[PDB]
């Protein structure tokens, strides 16, 4: 501790140091950098905003000839910590922020062991952004990034190098709407105006769906089912309208309900709004054919009333589907005609629906 | 006080600020902790976070900090900013959307053996898992880490100066009351790292007091969750039988979402009253499809097939059963009225039966 | 100016002057601080989040033996500016923060005398948290404070006086919402675990109700009435749903935009609301009674149409109120007692209400 | 350049210049700084909010004799940029803040001539609080002003100049909402504790009412008129409670949309929204005559139908008017009695409202 | 490495950060201009503030920093924190809500020959003016003003290394693709201010995928207009008549509102939907207006009127010429028919030149 004062001020002194200046023995030589990355917990998937909240720590290595000691001279001394601030670090950042600090958040202090090895992991919170591929909402893996770079050294004085392809787990509170799938990290190599070193750690994550699939699917499920019962009504209860009126709207306000959550990206098609939207003109078409029945059955007086379209409905129709009262029994018919249609159409749209993710 | 500038000089005339004080390389500082909650202000449900105002009374020594109190005009206790004296790097491991620790670095106690008392405040954003099920009366476990960092249990280790969490200048001013704050002293190895490396978890625990939610969220909802059987009761030749409907199931669901959007969107449990809401819809679309079914063979009697034992099980064997032109049309008429009360048995028995269901936890 | 580069050397050349220790002339003698706070404007009472956002300079004063001068010895100077950050100040700050920043934010040059006293008041915006007591909405009067201590120093060292009781409204921008009614301040003397001196600034506002008034008040008022109205029309119309309905949702509407604006406390309940809640009880069991009604009316074959029943609703109520055909008027007669009731019992409520403001 | 590096090292060099001293040749003498003030946009006029964003070049001149020099001693240099915060500069600052950042932006170098005048211009991003005057929604005119003051000096060391009445519009980028009127600029004085000098812009903006004279007065206009209509509908529809109903809503809906768009004070009453609420009044006093129709309407067997209250509909209001069918008459009479009120009433109101700004 | 230091050393022994650096006094810094936006990130139209992330490659020269790399072990490209050298004040005249510019100020490098290249991150949040019109269609010229501030063309004067804005480090995922991103290079007298002062005004043009808003705001809205027409077909006799119109009008208010909360609340154009979907709304209230005038006159036929030569112009000239107790109330029930019909032909006509309007543009 006393003599900690003294090791520390030889070797920070900047007479000795010059923190400015990267330790490589030649300038020929490159210094690699060890880099493994530690969750904590996944904190949000903003999925309107495209963005992935995580605290991590991200233990790097590296070490400096300028940093070493005999334990025997000082008190056999093994490691010691110093601030970081102080000692020359490789500039390890981010290059996926969204509205983002591209470095670290603590700066923790880092720990040196007598041969000049470095091992520092400071805290942070990222803010990284990815695409987010929403189909099959709620039951969607997203394949989430980030891309550690440093962003001062080119492929030339710094080298980047994996301690580990999966992320650290270590001390995650695994409680998230999403489950951790997979947790890989690769090394990238590319050359651009000049050559550099890409780190991807990969975030695939399947959210619990338990949630959306009660208080989402379920209500906008069960209002669907109300679009083709509307038919059944007879049009004397005068309610055909009002049945009708309510099952669209209520499809819309559920279809801008999940607009709102979803990303409002064009890449694909939430498939859930797709459903929701084509039920939806389902019934709008619904409902012109609710409104021409109508007209049909209340008004006898002066009608063309024309046989050959009596006949096909009341003689041809009638028993084509079973197997001015007259008036009302054609409202009757061309009605449930649509029935056994929408009936077909609606069970056919599902099943052609759910072939999609199957 | 020309004595109070010259014990500084002699003080800071060769202190290290980077070096870890102690007499021996093996001994430890002792560092001690009360937690003094200042205000909970924030206990966000939806994003499972909880903004309090702390100070973090830390206590710890230094050799290199001692004099004599008669050799300066008996000046005992001095005042130090904090930012040139050694320091322990107390952080929160549960941080989210906000810095660790120690951003307003304020002024420090030394007395004269050389120990020094450190209460800076700061505001911190714990992330608790917020279990939702009976709301609003919820009791939730929020935790707050505090432990070392870069030091491991050999060089730093810490003691507590309570078990209670300090509410003595608390701000009472809340939905929620404090039921009790424990502070709990645990050690571990973190999988990175060889060492030992100790902190301090303090669990908040926390009752929502529910007179609000209870106003405003439940007593309408069951207010409106009553009118679901009443549809049945109303005569299918008012023409209303469904604009009850309609509105039931359509306020219900706005309660329903207005309540998703207030919970934390996990799949971890169901929100009881969301489930109980979700319930009520499924039985409420039911009575839809029922009361129309009821309106369709209601009207019409020309052409109609009647078939003797369906009009014989409503009219003549079911009627009692339960109790215990217009001929044919007013047929339709009872009939109607017969499926209806049938349902309304149905809905009125299962109805008490799952709010017995519901009140399973408090019976 | 020439001669003031030189004073300002002499008294903040280290030599003379060091900062970080307290300037009073024996240790024994303590330090006595004056404390006066300036409104420049109210700017925002968020209920919702329980917090005052206001603008504020406080005058600080106190005198240090340090920074003396003699006139004569420096070209008649009788008062000097100097960077506050380079001068020891006592470090007083809100002890009230929501989101605070505790300390003032831009840190202003101090003006000194040449006795050694010092003038200082920073401009600070500060978010001070209050318990809003919402009942009598929007006419309430909100008793909202203010700690100001130093965070360092206790009364030992330290101790703090008032230039003022009333808090200076001197350059005070008066349009809010909001009247100043009156602005004190306390000293306050308690033992802790050490002793400490708490000065307490009250701000008691009333709010302009006005705004509320029109488009919170009258509305729900408007809409309240209707409550009763729905009995009035007959069942033959069909609309005794429809309006009966319609006047439960817009009042559940009322309570809930009100809800969102109130603060989500349970210490009391918004009396609006309280009376908007106990209305809506009675809308609901309004809305049972008129289905009630509809049924006892529109069916007479195969009808029990118990003469008892029959005899005293007909020929007992009819004029006890007053003072398949009567199947309408068992329906009408049912109605018209509930309507008696509801008459009553609303302006019972109403009187109930009021009663308690009063 | 060299010579450059020669003449910035005598000018600050701390042995020649004292930042934190104000140059004056004598302290008698008072120094002298002239402000102007340049708009290059006007961002944001939150009404809600009462705040004005906008960002603002602030021309600040004085002069300083300890910065003269000699041309002809360093390479003829007319002129030299310097960084603002090693020079001396008068701490002239924002009050008028809400949320505020008292001092600008950007602390740009300033252009200093050999005469030692100083020229100094910075960016900044200023959130000026005014009260916002709503009356003439949308087409009103808003006087928004900004206080630019030195907190530090007052009127004896530090006096402050206008080059110009009219801010500087040089470099604005027009497309705004609102129109820039006029922006005149005054001096002030006045004695508080201390003699103080004030400058205050004020800036007088024109909205172009354009958007929401569509979005907002068009379609509440539209359903304004609806209100009237309710009556002319027969009774016998069973719709005149919905149609009365549907108005009803929408106009609180809009008054509340309105609410939430102007800012909460009880100042003054926003037009729109004072007619708005007014016509609302009309359609629920119209929901209750509505319903007192229908009840007049549906109902003949054991009526008191008495005859001097059906000769004074019947025989005697029709005709004045127009210069169980007995019961739809009187219904129909007693309808169009409050229809022609109504007609004249919105008419009369609507002409007493558009008075007022007329 | 030593070099390295000692090279630092010989650089910064007598440097001046504050000195304009050439050789001559009238010779002017050269200072070339790479932009390579990193993302696109928020486009609120609402605010007319756009969001981008961005690399300002900024390369010039110091006769100052030069040096000769066999002197120094062949090094001949150091990075050096750029906070010590000398750098050019660029900065964004069209700023809103943030920073001016160069918040991070990260490392440049330095060549042998003195030349410094800089390639700093930062966040810029760009105003731009928002039009409206074919929504979502719509492609937007935002521009980014990067101009030097004290210095005038006299002293500095921008180079566009590109032309094109540098797309090669682009984060593709947006509901925007770029259609081109130019570099404009003007100068300028500022009317304050005596001198010429140079800038580099940055467009992006971007296009909207409008396949997002094509399905959750234009096709709802789309099938409910649908609707307007169809009112008058329904029987006056339903009782449905008015029913129908009141959702129609609302619910297009609600999209026209909600529209309205997402454009920017300019008044320089009309949106053409919203234009729509407020000539819709003028049709539907009239519509509304005649429905309610086509149920008054329909139903009553005592002590009416029933002047001949108006029901000849109804029964006995219209309803052909369109084509191409009973006995007084059915009189009205053709009549009430016949101005129905009238006007389905009179809004189903006109609807469609509204349309045509609407799609005059593409046309
Ligand atoms: C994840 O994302 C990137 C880009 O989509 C892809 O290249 C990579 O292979 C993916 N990783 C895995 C394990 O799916
Ligand atoms: C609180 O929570 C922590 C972890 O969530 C748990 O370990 C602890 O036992 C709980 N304590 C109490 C008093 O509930
Ligand atoms: C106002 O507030 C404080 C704390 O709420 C209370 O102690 C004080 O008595 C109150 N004073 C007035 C005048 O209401
Ligand atoms: C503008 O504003 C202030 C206060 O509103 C007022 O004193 C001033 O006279 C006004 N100026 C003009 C030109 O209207
Ligand atoms: C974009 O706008 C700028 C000015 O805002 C204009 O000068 C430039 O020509 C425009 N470019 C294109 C491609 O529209
Ligand atoms: C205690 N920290 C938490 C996990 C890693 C560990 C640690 C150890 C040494 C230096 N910094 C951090
Ligand atoms: C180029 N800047 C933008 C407008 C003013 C001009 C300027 C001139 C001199 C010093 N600073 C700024
Ligand atoms: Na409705």
């Amino acid at each position: 501790t006393d003599t900690e004062e003294r090791l520390v001020e030889h070797l920070l002194d900047p007479s000795r140091y010059n923190k400015l200046i990267r330790p490589a023995t030649n300038g020929s030589e490159l210094v690699t950098v060890q880099l493994m990355v530690s969750l904590a917990q996944l904190i949000s998937v903003h999925e309107r905003e495209q963005i992935m909240t995580t605290n991590v720590w991200l233990t790097q290595e590296w070490e400096d000839y300028r940093l070493t000691w005999k334990p025997e001279e000082f008190d056999n001394m093994k490691k010691v910590r110093l601030p970081s601030k102080h000692i020359w670090l490789p500039d390890v950042v981010l290059y996926n922020n969204a509205d983002g600090m591209y470095e670290v958040s603590f700066y923790s202090n880092a720990v040196v062991s007598y041969d000049g090895s470095i091992f520092w992991l400071p805290p942070a919170i990222y803010k990284s952004a990815c695409k987010i591929e929403v189909k099959h909402f709620p039951f969607d893996q997203q394949n989430c990034t980030m891309k550690f770079r440093s962003w001062t050294y080119d492929r030339t004085e710094i080298d980047l190098v994996l301690k580990s392809e999966v992320a650290s787990l270590d001390d995650f509170t695994p409680s998230g709407e999403w489950d951790i799938v997979a947790l890989p990290g690769r090394r990238n190599e590319n050359p651009d105006d000049s050559t550099y070193v890409d780190i991807t750690y990969d975030f695939i994550i399947r959210r619990k769906p338990l949630f959306y699939t009660i208080n989402l699917i379920i209500p906008c499920v069960l209002i669907t089912s109300l679009a083709i019962l509307v038919f059944y009504l007879p049009s004397d209860c005068g309610e055909k309208m009002t049945l009708c009126i309510s099952v669209l709207l209520a499809l819309t306000v559920f279809l801008l309900l999940i607009s709102k959550i979803v990303p409002p990206t064009s890449l694909d098609v939430p498939l859930v709004g797709k459903y929701l939207m084509f039920t939806m003109v389902l019934v709008t078409f619904s409902i012109v054919t609710s409104v021409c029945v109508l007209n049909v059955h209340h008004r006898s007086p002066t009608t063309h009333t024309m046989a050959p379209w009596v006949k096909v409905v009341f003689l041809e129709k009638l028993p084509a589907l079973l197997f001015s009262e007259d008036w009302k029994y054609v409202a009757m018919v061309i009605d449930r005609l649509f029935l056994w249609i929408f009936v077909f159409v609606c069970v056919f749209g599902t099943i052609g629906m759910f072939l999609q993710p199957l | 006080a020309h004595a109070e500038e010259r014990l500084l000089k002699k003080l800071f005339s060769g202190y290290n600020k980077w070096s870890r004080p102690v007499a021996n390389i093996s001994d430890v500082v002792l560092v001690r902790f009360g937690l003094s909650i200042a205000q909970l202000i924030d206990v966000d449900e939806k994003n499972q976070m909880m903004t309090t105002n702390v100070w973090v009374k830390q206590e710890w020594h230094d050799y290199k900090l001692r004099w004599d109190p008669a050799d300066y005009e008996n000046v005992t206790s001095i005042r130090i900013p904090s930012e040139l004296i050694w320091r322990p790097d107390i952080v929160l491991y549960n941080n989210a959307d906000g810095d660790f620790a120690v951003t307003h670095l304020t002024k420090a106690h030394l007395f004269h053996d050389g120990r020094v008392q450190w209460t800076p405040p700061a505001i911190y954003k714990s992330s608790c898992s917020i279990d939702v099920t009976f709301f609003p009366f919820d009791q939730q476990n929020c935790t707050m880490k505090f432990g070392s960092w870069t030091y491991d249990k050999a060089k730093i280790d810490l003691v507590n100066m309570h078990s209670r969490v300090d509410q003595l200048d608390f701000w009472e001013s809340g939905e929620w009351v404090i039921v009790d704050a424990v502070g709990t002293y645990n050690t571990r190895k973190y999988e990175c790292c060889a060492e030992i490396y100790p902190d301090i978890t303090y669990a908040f625990v926390i009752r929502r007091l529910p007179l609000f939610y209870t106003i405003n969220l439940i007593i309408p909802c069951l207010l409106i969750s009553c009118l679901t059987v009443l549809v049945f009761y109303l005569p299918s030749e008012c023409g209303e039988k469904i604009t009850l409907c309609i509105s039931v199931l359509l306020s219900l669901t706005v309660f329903l979402l207005l309540i998703t959007e207030i919970i934390p969107s996990t799949s971890l449990v169901i929100p009881l009253i969301g489930e109980y809401l979700l319930f009520t819809m499924i039985f409420v679309t039911l009575s839809i499809v029922i009361t129309v079914f009821v309106l369709n063979v209601h009207h019409r009697s020309p052409r109609t097939h009647t078939m003797p034992t369906w009009v014989r099980r409503v009219f003549l064997d079911i009627v009692p059963r339960l109790l215990l032109e217009r001929s044919v049309k007013e047929d339709w008429k009872y009939v109607a009225m017969v499926i209806d009360r049938i349902f309304l048995w149905m809905f009125i028995i299962v109805c008490l039966l799952g709010t017995v269901g519901l009140f399973l936890p408090p019976w």
